[PDB]
Formats: structure tokens, sequence, C-alpha cells
């Protein structure tokens, strides 16, 4: 159940980032929305910055240092 | 026989700490090879499920793989409960 | 120079530690396990000279996984454009990107 | 690369420069050697932690072990040097020329 | 006046603290020190008053001059007195420290430690009994209790 | 961007390295190395290396106690030097400080390749992994694997330690 | 609300430390056929307050030959470390819950010695230098044996988490399984806190005052506070390590009372030992630790590694 | 985050105590009060002169013995491996070599202080 | 006493009672009264984060039972 929820949450975050990027970067002439940086077409586990790039600093802090700093 | 007896007596009279240390170290080296519970310790270590058991794709030729955890097939920790 | 005693005797003195995709304890995977696996299987048995050219795509993907330079560049470009559009007031971030989202498990 | 990687590499460069430029005391150069080892430990630990290379987690510890040996080695030599001269100044080690 | 009352109460507090915790230096010269050792003995138990010997002059409050002070020793006594941080007190114990005593007319004896350091209490005797020394320390406690440093500062 | 705690820690690391590399009296060099060890422990703790950081701090504390004793024995002078008691020491300290300042400025203000490569900074938090599983610590497992995977490493390390004891005894014999 | 918890941890420890001095003076007195402080307040209950007020209203002095920065830094380091080392202790809950609390405590202990070392060196006096070198020798004497004893004892716990020590000793005290090591551990604590018969860094009868001879008033009081706090803290650690109190999740005050009583018993045992014995020579301490404690410690480490495998009694939580 | 706050609080309290101790009382500093202490007299030499270490060899050996602690600390986690025989063999071998080092230095008079 | 040593000891004991007890009470006050959660491993932290996300008030200790499955 945790696995299914994690997949849904990650995919939702990535889709939200995709839509925001599509809205934001409409003016740049040679930019493809959602273009990958890998030649391979297989699934790549998202990096922290990709998931939390366009969010608040508090969410980023909780995502990065939340577990380590919890005591 | 007698030479070792005299040497051990002199050591026990002069250096009891060293005698005890060597005895404890020798016992620690020797005893594990003669114990029947070392195998039990290994099996207890193997029986701890740290990661998820990934199921196998059924192909109709595995009589010894359960289709449900409560099925009789597979390993059993009945020995562990009484241990 | 390199007397391969390990290969002659079949000992594995230090080959268990040479690569990231090789039998970690508890089956804990490396961050770039798939990319390294792809590159190693591409380059196996063809020699270094041919592997440098014919397996350059796999190695580039592996290095991108390792260091994430291109991903950081893309994220920086997106954030720079977002800041530029926000300073002139043409763009507004959505509520879920401002801390007022509806969380899900 | 993160800015932390650059800071650690700069720390190694500073320690190497401090070792290569000698003042009088040999103990200072030994301390520069120890600092170089510490920076190497930090750099390797950060790389191995970031890449999640599990079996490499024992690599830094081994480094420390041999660092100790090197440290001990240096101190041993220092003692003898002092015993000859009453001082650890490197300018007394000039009996041999090129 | 509120300020006068405040400074009086603060004077009371600091005087109580300083007289309830008196740490003399571990310092004795002659027979008198033996009687001093009998004041720390169980019968009198000077520690029960809060009086504890401390070897370091930096950590001590009181100089008890228990014994004859010679000319060869006077610079050392003055040095370890000067190295006592303030506030500091000196108790002269016995005839030799008070005025020279039995060796007053000698060529090598200082005729009283008050030629070298200021003295707060003079304890007579040759030697004073441990009880007489205890009386001297209690009198010094009373004298410290009579101090009005903060009131004097306020009235300046 | 998030509070740049790791950047501040690494900057203090570099400052301590400059402190002991300008080579004042070995007392202050040892102090600087102790500070650098503690701060590097903090960095590794922030990246998830609890055991490794704590161990490096402990090891360097013991080594620096030995170094302090040896400095008082055979590395002293009438007037031990501080970072401001010497033109050479102060010059080296200042040069290291401004060199770190220049490197940092050329790093976070623009993308330039100093020696090896270039980058933008952006704080370490970006390059993490968001791995979500486990009832253990991967660092502890990898370190504990030394007794099951690294038999060869244990053998060579123990041999080197015994040989090092023999070696120091041979060296300090004199005669 | 976490700052409230920090204050509720640190202030009572200082208050406890102040009263500890009064108890030692009285315990020493009654063991020496006298009374100890019984005049300043009822039963001398106001004596620590008077001592503190006297010490903090006295003039501190900077030695002319001293190195001012290190001279000031050393007492701050000592007191701050003494306060810090209490945060992972489970009573039965810790202020800071660490996976590796024992290793953190070891590292902070190792760092605490540098307060003594730097105070002795920066005092720029001969007796202070002798005291600092004695501290170096003491650390070299006890460190490795202490660490190996900790490892051997914790092999039965399964991890370095302090709170797990409560679960390990749920039915029996760990001492009943490791009473030999415990004795050695006790002695190591006496050497770790510079307590008699191993009070060599100060060494009043030999070095006047040792490392802190040049310190007066407030910094000296801070050194004293740090030392007594370390005494109480190490006895609390020993009580947690070897005498496991039974913990009720719904009644943690029972555990707190049990733990405090055991800690007070161990501290009073320290005071008793100070009252009973002469002082070691600081070379004899190193010979004792390296020629008697180390071989037994190594043999017992070997035995305690082999024992859980032999009996199939390996604890959980890899 | 909490540990940083605790460390800051402890250091701040100690520093504030030092500040109180140095700024509250009345100070009267003169050259005789601040002179070095040698129990009655001026020291003959400097305290910065070399001070011989008679236990230098034991001090060096402490460096090598301090890393055996690093090697032996992961033993509780190593005890959870499946191949307990190899782990036990390696741990016992490491401790045996440590004991052999101690014995070698002991028999070669390496634990005796210099005269 | 010799029992005159007891009062000071008692004071010390009272002081040593304060920290742990306080911690317990504080741990109950800021965690819904139910023994602050321990997260030594990332699985426990993930459980806590999921609890906070599904609490509806950004507080992990607000527990949702079977009344939340309508
Ligand atoms: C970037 C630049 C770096 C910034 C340095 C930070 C501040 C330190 C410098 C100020 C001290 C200088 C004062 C002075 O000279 O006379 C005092 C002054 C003047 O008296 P004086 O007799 O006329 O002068 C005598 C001579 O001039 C000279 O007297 P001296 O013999 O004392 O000279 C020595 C002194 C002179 O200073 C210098 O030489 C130049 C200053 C540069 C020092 C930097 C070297 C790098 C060391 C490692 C990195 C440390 C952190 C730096 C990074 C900053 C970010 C935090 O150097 C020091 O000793 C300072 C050492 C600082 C390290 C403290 C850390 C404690 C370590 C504990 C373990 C930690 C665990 C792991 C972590 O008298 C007073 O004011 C009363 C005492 C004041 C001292 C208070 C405490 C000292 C500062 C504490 C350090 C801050 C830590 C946080
Ligand atoms: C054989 O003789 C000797 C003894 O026997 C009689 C001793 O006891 C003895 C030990 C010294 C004693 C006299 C004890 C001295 C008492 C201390 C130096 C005072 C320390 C107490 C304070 C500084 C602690 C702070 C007090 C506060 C109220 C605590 C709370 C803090 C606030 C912020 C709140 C020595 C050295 C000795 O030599
Ligand atoms: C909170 C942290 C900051 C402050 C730190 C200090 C805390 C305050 C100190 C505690 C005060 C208690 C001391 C009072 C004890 C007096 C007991 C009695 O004996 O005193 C008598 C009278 O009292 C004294 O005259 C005055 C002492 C009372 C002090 C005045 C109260 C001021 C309190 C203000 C506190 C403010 C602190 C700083 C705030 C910023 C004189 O009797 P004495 O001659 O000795 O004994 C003779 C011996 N016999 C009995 C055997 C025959
Ligand atoms: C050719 C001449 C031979 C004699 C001289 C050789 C000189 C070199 C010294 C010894 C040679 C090293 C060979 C041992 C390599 C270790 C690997 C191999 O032996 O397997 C180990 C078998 O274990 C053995 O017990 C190794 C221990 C034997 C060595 C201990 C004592 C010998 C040391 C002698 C020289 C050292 C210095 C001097 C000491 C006095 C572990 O394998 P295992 O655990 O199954 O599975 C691991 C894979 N997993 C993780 C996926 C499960
Ligand atoms: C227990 C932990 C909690 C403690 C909390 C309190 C922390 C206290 C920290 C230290 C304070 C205790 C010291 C006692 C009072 C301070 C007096 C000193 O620090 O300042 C004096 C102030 O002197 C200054 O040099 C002159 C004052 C002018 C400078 C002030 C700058 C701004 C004032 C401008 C006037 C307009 C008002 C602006 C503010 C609103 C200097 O006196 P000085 O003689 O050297 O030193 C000896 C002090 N004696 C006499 C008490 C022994
Ligand atoms: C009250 C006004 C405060 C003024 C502060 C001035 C500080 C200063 O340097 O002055 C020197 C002053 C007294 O000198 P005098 O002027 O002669 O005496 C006063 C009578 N006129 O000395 C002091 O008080 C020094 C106080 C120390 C400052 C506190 C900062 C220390 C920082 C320590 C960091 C190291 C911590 C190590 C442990 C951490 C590791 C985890
Ligand atoms: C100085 C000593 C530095 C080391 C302090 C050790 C702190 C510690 O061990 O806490 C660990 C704790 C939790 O780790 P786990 O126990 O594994 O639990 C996580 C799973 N829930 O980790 C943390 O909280 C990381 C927080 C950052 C570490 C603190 C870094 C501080 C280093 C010292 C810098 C001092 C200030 C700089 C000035 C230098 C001196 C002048
Ligand atoms: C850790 C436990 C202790 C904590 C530390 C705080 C101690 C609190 C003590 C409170 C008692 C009041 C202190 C009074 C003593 C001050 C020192 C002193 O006696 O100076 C006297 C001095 C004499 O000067 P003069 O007569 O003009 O010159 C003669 C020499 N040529 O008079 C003064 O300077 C008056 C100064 C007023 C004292 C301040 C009172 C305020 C107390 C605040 C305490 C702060 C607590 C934190
Ligand atoms: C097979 C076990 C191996 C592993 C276990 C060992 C664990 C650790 C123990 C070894 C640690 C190092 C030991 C170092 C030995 C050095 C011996 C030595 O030279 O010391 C002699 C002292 O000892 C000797 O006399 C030489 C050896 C004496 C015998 C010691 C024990 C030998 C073996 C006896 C035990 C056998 C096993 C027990 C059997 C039980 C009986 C049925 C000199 O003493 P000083 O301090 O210099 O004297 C100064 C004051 N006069
Ligand atoms: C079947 C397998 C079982 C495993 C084996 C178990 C049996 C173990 C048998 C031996 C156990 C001995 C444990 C003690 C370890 C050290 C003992 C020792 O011999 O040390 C002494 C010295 O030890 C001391 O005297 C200690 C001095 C410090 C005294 C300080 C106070 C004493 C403490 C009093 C109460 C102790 C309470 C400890 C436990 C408290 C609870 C935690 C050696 O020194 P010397 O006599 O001078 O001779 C050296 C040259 N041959
Ligand atoms: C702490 C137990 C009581 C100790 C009292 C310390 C007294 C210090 C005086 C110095 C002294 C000592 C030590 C001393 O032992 C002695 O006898 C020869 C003297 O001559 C009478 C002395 O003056
Ligand atoms: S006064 Fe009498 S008892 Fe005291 S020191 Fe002089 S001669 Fe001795």
């Amino acid at each position: 159940l945790f696995q299914a929820e994690k997949d849904r949450r990650v995919l939702q975050m990535l889709r939200e980032n995709l839509e925001e990027e599509a809205i934001i970067m409409k003016d740049v002439p040679d930019w493809k929305v959602g273009e990958s940086v890998f030649h391979t077409t297989r699934w790549v586990t998202p990096m922290m910055g990709e998931l939390y790039g366009l969010r608040t600093n508090e969410e980023i802090l909780s995502a990065t240092y939340g577990f380590i700093w919890y005591t | 026989a007698g030479r070792i007896a005299s040497f051990l007596k002199n050591a026990w009279a002069k250096e009891p700490v060293l005698v005890a240390s060597f005895a404890i170290g020798g016992l620690a080296i020797i005893l594990p090879s003669l114990s029947p519970y070392t195998n039990y310790a290994i099996r207890i270590n193997r029986a701890t499920p740290y990661n998820y058991p990934v199921p196998l794709r059924d192909d109709g030729n595995m009589p010894d793989v359960p289709s449900h955890p409560q099925d009789p097939q597979g390993p059993s920790l009945e020995w562990l409960k009484n241990l | 120079p390199f007397f391969d005693v390990q290969k002659r005797l079949g000992l594995d003195l230090d080959r268990w530690m040479t690569i990231q995709s090789a039998e970690q304890p508890h089956k804990i995977p490396g961050r770039c396990h798939a990319f390294e696996k792809e590159w190693i299987e591409c380059a196996h048995g063809i020699g270094g000279i041919r592997a440098e050219k014919e397996c350059k795509i796999e190695f580039d993907d592996f290095v991108e996984c390792l260091l994430r330079q291109k991903t950081m560049k893309r994220l920086s470009a997106i954030k720079r454009q977002r800041d530029k559009l926000i300073k002139e007031g043409k763009y507004t971030p959505p509520p879920h990107h401002l801390g007022k989202e509806d969380p899900r498990p | 690369m993160p800015l932390v990687y650059m800071n650690i590499i700069m720390a190694f460069a500073i320690a190497l420069a401090g070792l290569l430029m000698y003042r009088s005391h040999l103990m200072s150069s030994l301390l520069c050697l120890e600092g170089m080892m510490l920076s190497l430990f930090i750099m390797s630990t950060l790389i191995i932690l970031n890449t999640h290379f599990t079996l490499a987690n024992m690599m830094p510890i081994i480094l420390l072990v041999f660092a100790a040996c090197e440290a001990a080695l240096g101190l041993s030599l220092l003692v003898m040097v002092s015993n000859t001269y009453g001082t650890d100044y490197v300018q007394n080690l000039n009996l041999l020329q090129c | 006046s509120r300020g006068e009352y405040v400074v009086a109460k603060l004077d009371d507090l600091v005087n109580w603290a300083r007289r309830s915790s008196l740490w003399p230096m571990t310092f004795g010269l002659a027979c008198c020190a033996v009687e001093m050792m009998h004041m720390a003995a169980p019968r009198y138990d000077m520690d029960r008053f809060g009086v504890v010997f401390r070897a370091s002059p930096r950590q001590s409050d009181v100089m008890i001059v228990a014994g004859t002070l010679t000319n060869k020793m006077a610079p050392a006594l003055r040095k370890v007195y000067d190295q006592m941080p303030e506030p500091r007190y000196v108790v002269s114990m016995g005839s030799c420290a008070n005025g020279g005593g039995y060796y007053h007319y000698s060529y090598s004896v200082v005729r009283g430690c008050d030629r070298i350091v200021p003295v707060d209490i003079y304890v007579p005797g040759c030697p004073p009994t441990a009880e007489a020394l205890l009386y001297g320390i209690l009198q010094l406690q009373r004298k410290i209790k009579r101090e009005k440093r903060l009131r004097i500062w306020y009235r300046r | 961007m998030t509070m740049y705690i790791a950047f501040i820690l690494s900057t203090i690391f570099v400052i301590g390295f400059v402190g002991f590399s300008s080579k004042p009296s070995p007392i202050y060099g040892g102090l600087g190395l102790i500070v650098s060890g503690g701060v590097g422990c903090g960095i590794v703790l922030n990246f998830g290396g609890s055991f490794l950081g704590l161990m490096v701090f402990l090891i360097y504390l013991g080594g620096m106690l030995v170094v302090f004793g040896y400095t008082t024995a055979m590395a002293t002078e009438m007037y031990p030097e501080v970072w401001v008691s010497n033109k050479t020491v102060f010059g080296a300290f200042v040069s290291g400080l401004m060199m770190e300042f220049c490197m940092v400025y050329y790093a976070l203000k623009e993308e330039e390749v100093e020696i090896i490569f270039k980058f933008n900074g952006l704080g370490d938090w970006v390059i993490y992994d968001t791995g979500d599983s486990g009832f253990f610590s991967e660092e502890a497992m990898g370190i504990a694997a030394l007794y099951s995977y690294g038999t060869w490493l244990v053998i060579v390390t123990g041999w080197s330690l015994l040989i090092g004891v023999v070696v120091i005894m041979e060296i300090t014999r004199g005669n | 609300m976490f700052m409230i918890n920090i204050l509720s941890l640190i202030i009572p420890i200082l208050l406890a430390v102040a009263f500890l001095t009064l108890v030692e003076r009285k315990v020493l007195g009654y063991m020496q056929l006298r009374k100890g402080p019984n005049v300043v307040g009822p039963y001398g209950l106001l004596q620590p307050i008077a001592d503190a007020l006297k010490l903090f209203t006295k003039e501190p002095l900077r030695p002319a030959t001293s190195s001012i920065s290190m001279f000031i830094i050393a007492p701050i380091l000592a007191l701050s470390l003494a306060l810090t080392m209490w945060v992972p202790l489970p009573m039965p809950y810790p202020l800071i819950n660490m996976n590796l609390g024992v290793l953190f405590m070891l590292a902070m202990s190792s760092l605490a010695v540098y307060s003594i070392l730097w105070s002795g060196w920066a005092s720029n006096s001969k007796y202070a230098l002798i005291g600092a070198l004695r501290a170096v020798a003491q650390t070299i004497s006890y460190e490795v044996t202490l660490a190996i004893i900790l490892l051997s004892v914790l092999l039965m716990n399964g991890s370095y988490t302090l709170s797990t020590l409560i679960t390990t000793q749920e039915h029996i005290w760990m001492i009943f399984t490791s009473w030999p090591l415990a004795m050695m551990w006790f002695i190591s604590t006496l050497a770790e806190t510079n307590r008699a018969p191993f009070d060599l860094t100060e060494g009043e009868s030999e070095l006047v005052s040792g490392f802190n001879v040049e310190y007066a008033a407030g910094p000296f009081a801070m050194f004293f506070m740090a030392e007594y706090a370390n005494i109480i803290m190490m006895n609390a650690f020993t009580a947690i390590l070897f005498l496991g109190a039974s913990h009720d999740p719904h009644t943690p005050e029972l555990y707190t009372i049990n733990f405090v009583l055991k800690t007070l018993a161990l501290t009073i045992t320290f005071l008793w030992i100070r009252a009973s014995y002469p002082r070691f020579r600081y070379d004899q301490l190193m010979h004792l630790l390296w020629k008697s404690f180390l071989p037994l410690t190594l043999a017992l480490c070997m035995w305690h590694i082999s024992l859980p495998i032999m009996t199939a009694s390996i604890p959980p939580q890899s | 985050m909490n540990i940083m706050l605790t460390l800051l609080t402890n250091v701040t309290l100690a520093s504030l105590l030092v500040l109180i101790a140095f700024w509250l009382p009345q100070l009267n500093a003169y050259s005789e009060k601040t002179s070095p202490y040698e129990c009655g007299f001026d020291p003959m030499g400097s305290a910065r002169l070399p001070f011989s270490m008679k236990f230098f060899l034991v001090a060096i050996t402490f460096l090598l013995f301090d890393l055996e602690i690093a090697l032996l600390l992961p033993l509780p986690w190593a005890s959870q491996t499946n191949n307990l025989k190899t782990m036990l063999t390696m741990a016992l071998f490491l401790l045996i070599l440590l004991a052999a080092s101690l014995a070698y230095e002991w028999t070669q008079k390496g634990l005796e202080w210099a005269e | 006493m010799w029992f005159e040593i007891l009062p000071g000891i008692a004071v010390m004991a009272a002081c040593l009672f304060i920290p742990g007890m306080a911690t317990a009470h504080i741990h109950k006050f800021t965690n819904g009264g139910k023994e602050k959660r321990v997260a030594h491993f990332s699985y426990q932290w993930n459980l806590m984060e999921r609890d906070r996300r599904i609490s509806g008030v950004n507080r992990y200790h607000v527990t949702k039972g079977l009344e939340n499955i309508d």
C-alpha cells in the first residue's frame, strides 16, 4: 500500500511540475516541455530537486533534512 | 606433565591476571566450534526478513512455492518458537 | 605489472568491491545501478578502445546519473525564467506550489 | 558539483600547499599531512554517501587506519631527529647534499 | 530611600556570602600551625563553619600567619599574599607573627608580620589554642559582617 | 538555498585548514585541526554519515592529544607563535582567507571552472535521492560488511598494524 | 517548548552539582569522625549558595605570562561539554534521541580533556604544565580499555542506542552477565573523571593545584562545576549501563526514581572511595591499565563476541 | 536542529557566566598579583622550555591502538550477518593480532618509561 | 549524627528528579499525550510523514481511525 501511494504521489508531483513548466517556459524559443536529459527511455527515479524545485523552502527542508535532524 | 604443572603454578602465583586472560581467550577461540547452537544462530540470522519478499511469476511448475503465506509450502519457523 | 593471481586461482580478493552494481549486503542497490549495469553490459568483451566510442551513450547516461549536471542546469533555467516572469508580475505560482496544497498519502 | 565538494577540494589544496612550504618546525608539516588525510576522508565519505555505494562505506575507515600508521611513523622519526639536535627544525637535516 | 535600602540589603547578602565561605591558604610556618592543624581536627572541625584550606593562593581568601616570619622568608610571604585575589584578609596567629615573640631581638626575624602585610585580626598566645584560633576566625567573620562597601559607594 | 548550513560548515572547514596550514606553533595548529575535524564530522552527519563522522572526530581527538604532548616535549620555543605574532604566518593566513573568498565569489556569482570543472552551487539538497525504505542504516550495514565481505582488507589492515608497532619499536631504539 | 526542556535539564543539574559538594563535605566529615558543614543554614543547606556567591563576587586575575584567549576558552569548553553530555541520557526518555549515543558520549568525553590541556598550557606556569602532561598520560592510560569495555558490554545490547539498554535489562541487570567488565569499567570512570585515587591532574599534595593553579573565582568555579557534573553524569551512565531499572510506559516516574537512586548510590560510592584510599603514581596508573586491564579486556571482548554465537543469543536491530 | 540549539544554549550559558565573573567584581590588577606562581619565588626558567616525555613510545603505540577501536566498533552490526563463521574468525583474528602487538611491546621493554 | 547527611542528599535527589520527569511531561504535552514517536530508521519517519499528511492539521499525532473511511 505504501508503494502504491508513493508511486501516485511522485507521479502527481511530476505532473504538477510539468504543467507549471509548460506555463512558465512558453516564451523560450527552442525549449521542449518535458524533455529528458537521458538518451534512455526507461524510467528514472526522480531526484529531490526535480520533485521539490518549484516549492517552498520549508517543504524542501522537511524533504531533505527532516529525517536526519529528527531526534 | 610436571613441567607444565610447575609452570602453571608459578604463573598462577605471579601473574593470575595473565593466566585468566589466556584461559578466557582460549575458551573463546575453541568453544564456538563445538557448540550445536551456532547453526541455530545462523538460522536465526537468516530468518529475519529485512527486505520485502518479491513474489515469483507462476508458470505451473513450482510445487514447492506457496500461493499464500498460510499455505503449507515454504520455510517454517516452528522450530524458533520452542527455541 | 599486473599478475592476475585472482583470475588464475579464482579467489576474488578485491573484485567484490570494484563496482557499485555487484552484490551489496541486504540487496541494497546503488543510486545508479541500472545505468552502470547497462554500460558494463554494453562494453563487455570488446576492449577499451571500442568501448570508448561504441558505448558512449551508456557512459554519458551513467555520468549524468552520477553527477546530475544537465538536470541541475535545466532546473536552474526553469527557476531563472520563473523568477524573471514573477518580477514583472506576468506569472503567479499555483496554490499547491506555495504551501496551500491538499496533501495525499 | 555542489559547493561543498569545491570547499573540500580547496581544503586539500591548502593542506598540500602548507606541507610543501616549510617553516622551521617539522611538527607543523606532520599536522599538514594529517589535515590532508582528514580532507581525503571527508571527500571520499561524501562521494560514497551520495552515490549510495554501500560496500564502499568501509573504505574511509581503512583510510583512517593507514593514516594512523603514517602519523605514528612521522612521530617516530621526529623523536630521533630531536634526540640528535635537541630541536625539530628542518634546517638541521642538511648533512646530505645533491 | 529605596536605593539606600537596596544597597544595604545587597551589602548584607555579599557580606554573608563572604563570611560564610572563608578559604584560608594552606600556609604555616612553625609550632602555631600544629595548633591550626588541631582546629581542622574532628573536635573543632573548622570545615563545619565553611572554612576550607586551599593550596593555591588564587583560590584562597585568608592568610593565617601561623609561625615565625624570618627575613629569608618575608619576600615569599609578601609574594603569596600579593597573589591572593581580592577581597583578602590576614590573620596573625601567635606571638612570633604578632610581634616577634621569643625571637623578637634576633638578627634574622621580622618583628611582626604587620611590617610586611596589613593584618585584620591578632590572635595572642604561644601558641594560641585551637579554640582561641576559632574565636579569632569567628571575630573576623563578625568584622566582615560589619562591612558596608555598597552603602559607601551609594553615598559617594 | 535552504539555510546553506552545509556550505557554512564547509567554509569553517576551509578556515580551519588555513589556520593550521599557515603553521603557527603546533598548539594552535592542533587546535585548528580539532576544529576542522569537528566541523567535518558535522558535515558528514548532515549527509547521513553518523558513524563515520563520529569516528573521525574521535580518532583525530586522540591523535591531537598525542600531538599536543609531543609538541610540549620537542616542538616548543620561548615565545610560541600565534597567527598575529608573525608577518609570515599572518600573511599566509590572510592569503588563504582571501583565496577562499575569491573562489567562493567566482563560484556562486558565475559558472567558472577553477581547476577541475565548474558548477553553480544551488546547495547540496538538490542532489539527494529520496529513498524511502528500510529498518536499518545503509552506512552501518556497509561498514559491518567488512567482517563478511572484506576479509582481505581485515587481513592486510591487521598485518599493517602489527608491523607498525614493530616498526616504531625498531625506529626509536637508537644506539 | 524544546528550550523549556533544555533549561529544565541544565538548571537542575547545576543545582544538583552545587548540593553534591555539600554532600561530599558532610560524607567526608562523618567518615573522618567529624560533621562537615552544619552552620550555614540548617544542616549546611545554604553552604553551596554561599560558596557560589563568594566565588562569583571575587576578583578574577589574568596571569601576565598567560595566553588570554585559550585561558578564557578552556573553562567555557569544560562547562559547555559537561552540560552537553547529559542530552542523550534516557530518564527514561532522552532529550535528544540518537542512534549512536554511546559513540557521541565517547567523542564528547575525548573532547573534554582539551579543556584541562589548554588551561594548563595557557596558564604558562610550571605546575599547570605538569598537570596538563599528567592529563595527557591519564588519557593515554585509560582510553582504549574504556572503549573496548563499552564495545564488549554493548555486544549484548545489539546497538549503540542508550534507550535500548532499558529493553536489554528488562528481566535481569547486565552486571549479572558482565560483572568482571563492570569492575574494570568502574575503575575506568574513576580515571576518566580524574577522581581519587587517580586525581593526578590536580594533585594537591604534589602540584599545589595542578592545571587550575592559576585560576581564581568564576573560571575556577566553572571548572569545579564541570568536574562534579561529569562525576554525576558518569555515575548515571553506569547505572543505565549495568543496573537496568524496570520501565513502565504509563508510569515513567517509577523509572526516574529508580534511576536517580541508583545514580546517587554510585556517586556516594565515589565519595567513599575518595575517603578510603591513597593516591596512585601516574606511571603506576598507566602500568595498571596497560598490563592488567588491557589483557583481561581483550580476552573478555573475545569471549563476549563468541558467547552470543555459541548460545544463539544475538540481540535484534542490526 | 535540536542538537545545534542545545550546543548554542550551553556555550552561551558558559560564556555568560565568564562575562559575569569578569565584569561584576572589583578588579585591582598590579604586577605582583599577576606574576607567575612558584610557591614563594620567581621561576628560574621559562615554562615554555622543552618538557621531556618519558612515555613517548607508549604515546605512539596509543595512536595505533586507537584505530583498533574504529575497526572493532561495527561488531554489533557485523554479528547480524548470515556467515557468522567468517565474521567470528575475522574478529577473533583482529583481536589476536592486537594482543600479539601488546605482547611484543611488553616483552621488548616497550612499556617501561625512559629513565 | 549521620542522618544529618540525609537532607542535602534529598535535595540533590529532588533536583535529579526534575529533568527526566519534565522530559516525559513535555513529550506528552507536544505529542497528544501519547509518548513522542521514535524514528531511528527511515521507515518510521515515512510513517510519521504519512501520518502528518493525512492528519488534516499538519500534525502527525492526530490519529485518524476507522471513522475516516466513511
Ligand atoms: C536566582 C539566581 C541569581 C541570584 C543568585 C543568589 C541567590 C540569593 C542567595 C540566597 C540568600 C540566602 C542567604 C541568607 C542567610 C542568612 C542566615 C542568618 O544567619 O543571617 C543572619 C542575618 O542575615 C544577614 O544579616 C543578611 C543575609 C540575608 C541577605 C539579604 C537578602 C537579599 C536577597 C536579594 C537577592 C537578589 C540576588 C541578585 C538579583 C539580581 C545573621 O546570622 P549570622 O551572624 O550569619 O550567624 C551566626 C552563627 N550562629 C547562628 C551560629 C550564632
Ligand atoms: C599461496 C600460499 C598460501 C599461504 C600464504 C598466503 C599469504 C597471504 C595471507 C593469506 C592469504 C589470503 C587468502 C584469504 C582470502 C579471503 C577470502 C576467502 O578466503 O573467502 C573467505 C573465507 O573465510 C576464511 O575463513 C578466510 C579466513 C582465513 C584467514 C585468517 C588467518 C590467515 C592469515 C595468515 C596471514 C596474515 C598475516 C599473518 C597472521 C599471523 C570469505 O568467504 P565467505 O565468507 O565464505 O563468502 C564471502 C562472499 N559473500 C559475502 C557473498 C557471502
Ligand atoms: C545567570 C545567567 C543570566 C545572567 C543575565 C545578566 C548578564 C550580565 C552580563 C554582565 C553584567 C554584570 C556586570 C555588572 C554591571 C555592568 C557594569 C559594566 O559592565 O559596565 C560599566 C559601564 O561603563 C561604561 O564604560 C560607561 C557607560 C557608557 C557606555 C554605554 C553605551 C550606551 C549608553 C548611552 C546612554 C543612553 C542610554 C542608551 C541605552 C538605552 C563599566 O563599569 P567598569 O568600572 O568599567 O567595571 C567594573 C564594574 N563594577 C564597578 C561593577 C565592579
Ligand atoms: C590462546 C589464547 C590467546 C588469545 C587470548 C589472549 C588475550 C589477551 C592476553 C594477552 C595480552 C598480552 C600478554 C603479554 C604477555 C607478556 C608477558 C611478560 O613478559 O610479563 C612478565 C610477567 O609475566 C611472566 O612472568 C611471563 C609469562 C608468565 C605466564 C603468563 C601466562 C602464560 C600462559 C598461562 C595460562 C595458560 C592457559 C590457562 C589454563 C588454565 C589452567 C588449567 C613481566 O612482567 P613485568 O610487568 O615486566 O614485571 C614487573 C614486576 N616484576
Ligand atoms: C566460564 C567463563 C567465564 C568467563 C571468566 C570470568 C571469570 C573472571 C575472573 C577474573 C575477574 C577479575 C576482574 C577484575 C579485573 C582487574 C583485577 C586486577 O587484578 O587488577 C589489579 C589491581 O586492581 C585494583 O586494585 C584497582 C585499583 C583501584 C581501586 C579504586 C577503588 C576500588 C573499587 C571498590 C569497589 C569496586 C566496585 C566495582 C563495581 C561497581 C559496580 C559498577 C591488578 O593490580 P596489582 O594488584 O597491583 O598487580 C599488578 C601486577 N600483577
Ligand atoms: C587538611 C588537614 C590539615 C592540614 C593543615 C595545613 C596546615 C599547613 C601548614 C604547613 C605545615 C605543614 C603542612 C606541616 O606538615 C608542618 O609540620 C612540620 C608544619 O609545621 C608546623 C607546617 O607549617
Ligand atoms: S608564637 Fe610560640 S608556638 Fe607560635 S610559632 Fe612562635 S614560638 Fe611557636
